[PDB]
């Protein structure tokens, strides 16, 4: 639905070893999100949890193939949630999706928990 | 109506290999997990392994992992069981398993490996 | 209120069972600290359903039950209203109306054994699915096929249950998961467990 709106930004090609940052803005009921995640989905891929953070603290949680790569961070005066992504690979090549939600954390990421969704940025890595 | 049909069992002398496959019917097979399970006479049932599409893919029991692997073909809707290196303590039927509103598992088949 | 509700007994419990046959501690008469939980390290799940997790200190409920066990990470999603599965449907049923709080964490280092461990159990077969909140701690021959079983296990002839054969070297959708339910009960007397202050 429409109670919180989602628009990212920052997606592109990029070759191997380069760095993306993704921004991903929210607004409407913003203050009731208790948890933002970054998913990604390559075509007939599952849609795989990259990574995620607890707004009351600002926990972070990354899957084993990103970590010490990809970092999330939030700034609550924009309301806007970062991916940085360093020493891209081409096996981070996907369309990547910021997601909100409203009913605490769970990780990993599920899609199929009840998420407010962004419209997508490609990222395309080049060996 | 949900069926599944174990087929690959036989005799196999200790360190050989055999192929066991799951011929599955009504359902997708990677719409859903699927599981082996073993079991020999007068002894406990042993899970074995799992395959899905969804967060961890696959999974093996402690005693067979590095020996056995599990795999999935959508278009003949089938799952596999390659079991290398296999030993005594391997000979049970061998069943196949999935969950779709209720539990389904196979009439099994039966594993011989020889010292 | 006075003191301070045992979330400490249940969390942190030495011992933890298995989802069919899961332990359940009511709670009353306390001061609950949902935050210090929420807010903590702890957990890597807390999902809640029909109360706002963030203001679970502002509300107060006539008793809070406390359902705990163990299951498979990628089983956890099944503790939830409305799901389907061999834990939902004959082990462990949330109702659709579910108020209250799911909380999961890892516990691979504790619950998994180089070798396996056997010790922790789940249902297998059942004729039907469990009522929500149902137990069902029977260990009767399952009769799969025509033939009466007449309590002996063998062919066609099921047992129940099966042990879980956690270990360690599996993806953490198979490792093993403490899982804490709080359920959150408003009858028509009085509230006897609310939030600080």
């Amino acid at each position: 639905s429409s109670q919180v709106q989602l628009v990212e930004s920052g997606g592109g090609s990029v070759q191997a070893g380069g760095s993306l940052r993704l921004s991903c803005a929210a607004s409407g009921s913003i203050s009731s999100i208790t948890y933002l995640g970054w998913f990604r989905q390559a075509p007939g891929k599952e849609r795989e949890g990259v990574a995620a953070l607890i707004t009351v603290n600002g926990h972070t949680y990354y899957a084993d193939s990103v970590k010490g790569r990809f970092t999330v961070s939030l700034d609550n005066a924009k309301n806007t949630v970062y991916l940085q992504m360093n020493s891209l690979k081409p096996e981070d090549t996907a369309l990547y999706y910021c997601a909100a939600a409203a009913w605490g954390y769970a990780w990993p990421l599920h899609q199929d928990d009840y998420w407010y969704w962004g419209q997508g940025t490609q990222v395309t890595v080049s060996a | 109506q949900v069926q599944l049909v174990e087929s690959g069992g036989g005799l196999v002398q200790a360190g050989g290999s055999l192929r066991l496959s799951c011929a599955a019917s009504g359902f997708p097979v990677q719409a859903r997990e699927m599981e082996w399970y073993r079991q020999a006479p007068g002894k406990e049932r042993e899970w074995v392994a799992a395959i899905k599409s969804t967060g961890t893919y696959t999974a093996y029991a402690y005693s067979v992992k590095g020996r056995f692997t599990i795999s999935r073909d959508n278009a003949k809707n089938t799952v596999y069981l390659q079991m290398n290196s296999l030993k005594p303590e391997d000979t049970a039927v061998y069943y196949c398993y999935v969950y779709v509103g209720s539990s389904y598992i196979g009439q099994g088949t039966q594993v011989t490996v020889s010292a | 209120i006075t003191n301070l509700c045992p979330f400490g007994e249940v969390f942190n419990a030495t011992r933890f069972a298995s989802v069919y046959a899961w332990n359940r501690k009511r709670i009353s008469n306390c001061v609950a600290d949902y935050s210090v939980l929420y807010n903590s390290a702890s957990f890597s799940t807390f999902k809640c359903y029909g109360v706002s997790p963030t203001k679970l200190n502002d509300l107060c409920f006539t008793n809070v039950y406390a359902d705990s066990f163990v299951i498979r990470g990628d089983e956890v999603r099944q503790i939830a209203p409305g799901q389907t599965g061999k834990i939902a449907d004959y082990n462990y049923k949330l109702p659709d109306d579910f108020t209250g709080c799911v909380i999961a964490w890892n516990s691979n280092n504790l619950d998994s054994k180089v070798g396996g461990n056997y010790n922790y159990l789940y249902r297998l077969f059942r004729k039907s699915n469990l009522k929500p909140f149902e137990r069902d701690i029977s260990t009767e021959i399952y009769q799969a096929g025509s033939t009466p079983c007449n309590g002996v296990e063998g062919f066609n002839c099921y047992f129940p249950l099966q042990s879980y054969g956690f270990q360690p070297t599996n993806g953490v959708g198979y490792q093993p998961y403490r899982v804490v339910v709080l359920s959150f009960e408003l009858l028509h007397a009085p509230a006897t467990v609310c939030g600080p202050k």
